């Protein structure tokens, strides 16, 4: 049974590299193709080449060729994917894999490492500040009201609301890389109107990079 | 398992001294390792129905057939969706998913048949999808 | 180069229903096809190799068929778990290794436009130097739906950013969330904030708007 083992998580900073590790135990490439995956952050699947021994060369995809090289070294049963040049968009990850090509006709057992995940971004760590969105005066019987967890790095961040107790019509979006580097994202939840007198919300937010919590109480505004 | 694959017998050599024509190769592969290959060829007026059970070894590509007595070597060509059979008499077959010929295999053929000091004049075999005696 | 397009790029189905997904070569590639399910934020997963072979452990309601240019994944009748995005790709000893664009099977529901609620920055925000307005559509179905933000009556361009969840589990809608981003400096200048929404299911484009200071 071969197995892939990636390098673990990277934070680069626009116009850097990085060189993403690949190491086989269990077996190693000759005789198979050792190909490099991307996938961006809620989209779709992009080969970006690999090493084809069949035909004794490495191989790029278009978009890719010219940014990435791909290598491989025998002794260490390990290939390596270096992408130049980084810009927010190479935000990311990335998986290595071994195809299951070499017989005529076999049983499919392709082998994937785990993916590494590759963040360019300029910032360092950092906690969020959580502002209220406020319900409206003005629907049903219903108000939304929600909280903007602003300019953390890196992810992830956890959101509940009220402890936990309230997790009905709550909706916690994806967060968003800003252009400065630093993640928002938002939390809302739509609750009885009756309500907004009498009970108290609070988003209770942790992000354990940074050792940080808030907790902001939601209310109509003055 | 019972996972499956069809190709076509384009070219053969040995080392020594032939179906007038073949039916495509169909492979099946079994839980266990094993894989049965079925070709249908044209022979002296008569359809002959050939299968070959090759037996898993510890090495990929490599199989045991012909109650051990064959030891079969299977390898992709460089040249897209074709492979090489190499068996030891000592022969070596081209095997391609397109039944007509390419230049380019053959011409690779001819490289790992000298490799392998098998004969070098390549009988490429016609092909029918049907047999007809 | 070689190209696969899967189209239609959504299905939305139900659990029993049958669901066939195409994969269209842009050239004959015999049968060097692979097909993957993906879930969100999960790892691919591998369905079927060589157009037509299940990997292991694969159920037997999901078969691959083709060779050439056109592929097919058929799913002889869906299960609840089989609602996910679904990729082909090039898989050989040869390049290229090309993907194609994918096929979310999502769960089928009627037409429901958006609620819609638009949200001042904070004045503790606002101390900072920096202001977030958020418009928040809520609940809808389908997924397409263009948020337009205007400051005074004029289109803001450059300055928003948008997040959409995961379809409910329970009643199959979408939520989408788009912040416009200002310095105070900029808010400052203008009165009307507008969020303006266009949806399938509204027979008018949807306002939502305050004037700066409650
Ligand atoms: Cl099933």
């Amino acid at each position: 049974q071969v197995q892939l083992v990636q390098s673990g998580a990277e934070v680069q900073k626009p116009g850097s590299s990085v060189k993403v590790s690949c190491k086989a135990s269990g077996g190693t490439f000759s005789r198979y193709p050792l190909i490099w995956v991307r996938q961006t952050p809620g989209q779709g699947l992009e080969w970006m080449g690999g090493i084809f021994p069949v035909i004794g060369r490495t191989n790029y995809a278009e978009k890719f060729q010219g940014r990435v090289t791909i290598t491989a070294d025998e002794s260490t049963s390990t290939a390596y994917m270096e992408l130049n040049s980084l810009t927010s968009e190479d935000t990311a990850v990335y998986y290595c894999a071994r195809l299951d090509t070499y017989e005529i006709l076999g049983y499919g057992t392709d082998v994937w490492g785990q993916g590494t995940t590759v963040t360019v971004s300029s910032a360092s760590t950092k906690g969020p500040s959580v502002f209220p969105l406020a319900p409206s005066s003005k629907s049903g019987g219903t108000a939304a009201l929600g909280c903007l967890v602003k300019d953390y790095f890196p992810e992830p961040v956890t959101v509940s609301w009220n402890s936990g107790a309230l997790t009905s019509g709550v909706h916690t979006f994806p967060a968003v890389l800003q252009s400065s580097g630093l993640y928002s994202l938002s939390s809302v939840v739509t609750v009885p109107s009756s309500s907004l007198g009498t009970q108290t919300y609070i988003c209770n937010v942790n992000h354990k990079p940074s050792n940080t919590k808030v907790d902001k109480k939601v209310e109509p505004k003055s | 398992v019972a996972v499956s694959g069809k190709w076509y017998l384009k070219a053969m050599t040995a080392d020594q001294e032939k179906p007038d024509s073949v039916t495509p190769m169909i492979l099946k592969a079994q839980k266990g390792g094993n894989l049965e290959a079925k070709i249908t060829m044209l022979t002296n007026g008569q359809c002959q129905n050939i299968t070959v059970v090759l037996h898993k070894t510890s090495e990929p590509g490599k199989y045991t057939a012909y109650e051990g007595q064959r030891v079969v070597f299977i390898q992709p060509s460089p040249v897209r969706d074709h492979y090489i059979l190499y068996c030891e008499i000592r022969m070596a077959k081209l095997l391609g998913r397109d039944p007509e010929q390419s230049q380019e295999a053959l011409e690779d053929f001819r490289e790992f048949s000298r490799a392998k000091g098998l004969n070098q004049e390549i009988l490429e075999l016609a092909q029918s999808e049907t047999c007809s005696p | 180069e070689i190209v696969l397009t899967q189209s239609p790029a959504t299905l939305s189905l139900s659990p029993g229903e049958r669901a066939t997904l195409s994969c269209r070569a842009s050239e004959s590639v015999s049968s060097s096809v692979a097909w993957y399910q993906q879930k969100f934020g999960q790892a691919p997963r591998l369905l079927i190799y060589d157009a037509s072979n299940r990997a292991t452990g694969i159920p037997a309601r999901f078969s691959g068929s083709g060779s050439g240019t056109d592929f097919t994944l058929t799913i002889s009748s869906l299960e609840p778990e089989d609602f996910a995005v679904y990729y082909c790709q090039l898989r050989s000893n040869w390049p290229p290794l090309t993907f194609g664009g994918g096929t979310k099977v999502q769960i089928k529901r009627t037409v429901a436009a958006p609620s819609v609620f638009i949200f001042p920055p904070s004045d503790e925000q606002l101390k900072s130097g920096t202001a977030s307005v958020v418009c928040l559509l809520n609940n809808f179905y389908p997924r397409e739906a263009k948020v337009q933000w205007k400051v005074d009556n004029a289109l803001q361009s450059g300055n928003s950013q948008e997040s959409v969840t995961e379809q409910d589990s329970k009643d199959s809608t979408y939520s989408l969330s788009s912040t416009l981003t200002l310095s105070k400096a900029d808010y400052e200048k203008h009165k009307v904030y507008a969020c303006e929404v266009t949806h399938q299911g509204l027979s008018s484009p949807v306002t939502k708007s305050f004037n700066r200071g409650e």
